[PDB]
């Protein structure tokens, strides 16, 4: 647990000299599109098996119930 | 000059020092120098 010699240069500005809130809602649709396009595969892989198993169980149960009738 | 007593010192200090912005510049091995917010908060006291 130690540190390293670095050699960098940085500039900063005071907190009380810059607008804070307007950054949240600036350009939402492009951010939403980027997130969706990047994580569509993760969403698919998370939500696939649940839907498949649920549909299969529903179909099996209704078929069995309707086949037990008179 | 001799018309600047303790009360005037406190008045001018509370006009210029207390709770105002600062400017810093450092050079060298300054990796262990406190960040901006440390200095900025230390310009007033919560004890008083
Ligand atoms: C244990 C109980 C004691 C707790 C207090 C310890 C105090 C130690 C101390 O010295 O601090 C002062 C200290 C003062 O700093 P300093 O280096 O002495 O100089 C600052 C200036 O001089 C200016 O600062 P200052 O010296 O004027 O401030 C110190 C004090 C002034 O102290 C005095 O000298 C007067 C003493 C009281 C007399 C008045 C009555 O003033 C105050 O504290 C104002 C508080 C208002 C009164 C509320 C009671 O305050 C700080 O530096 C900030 C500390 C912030 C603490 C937050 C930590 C939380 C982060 C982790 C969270 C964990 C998450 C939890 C989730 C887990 C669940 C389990
Ligand atoms: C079965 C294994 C299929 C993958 C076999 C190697 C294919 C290598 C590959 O790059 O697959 C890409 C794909 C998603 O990876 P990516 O191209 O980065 O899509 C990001 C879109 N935002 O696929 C993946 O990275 C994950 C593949 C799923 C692994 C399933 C294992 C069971
Ligand atoms: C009760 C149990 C509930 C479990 C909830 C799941 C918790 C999973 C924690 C996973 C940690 C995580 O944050 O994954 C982040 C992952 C990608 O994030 P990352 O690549 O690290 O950052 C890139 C910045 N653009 O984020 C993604 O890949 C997005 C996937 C979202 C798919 C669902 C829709």
């Amino acid at each position: 647990k130690g540190f390293v010699p670095m050699k960098a240069v940085t500039y900063g500005l005071s907190p009380f000299q810059q607008k804070i809130m307007p950054g949240l809602w600036k350009d939402l649709p492009t951010k939403i599109h980027h997130k969706v396009s990047e994580n569509w595969i993760s969403a698919t892989l998370l939500l696939g098996p649940l839907v498949g198993v649920y549909s299969y169980v529903q179909n099996y149960q209704e078929k069995e119930k309707l086949s037990h009738r008179y | 000059i001799d018309a600047v007593d303790a009360s005037t010192i406190k008045r001018v200090a509370n006009r210029f020092i207390y709770d105002k912005d600062i400017a810093i510049a450092a050079m060298g091995p300054i990796q262990r120098l406190p960040d901006y917010n440390w200095f900025r908060r230390r310009t007033y006291w919560n004890r008083y």
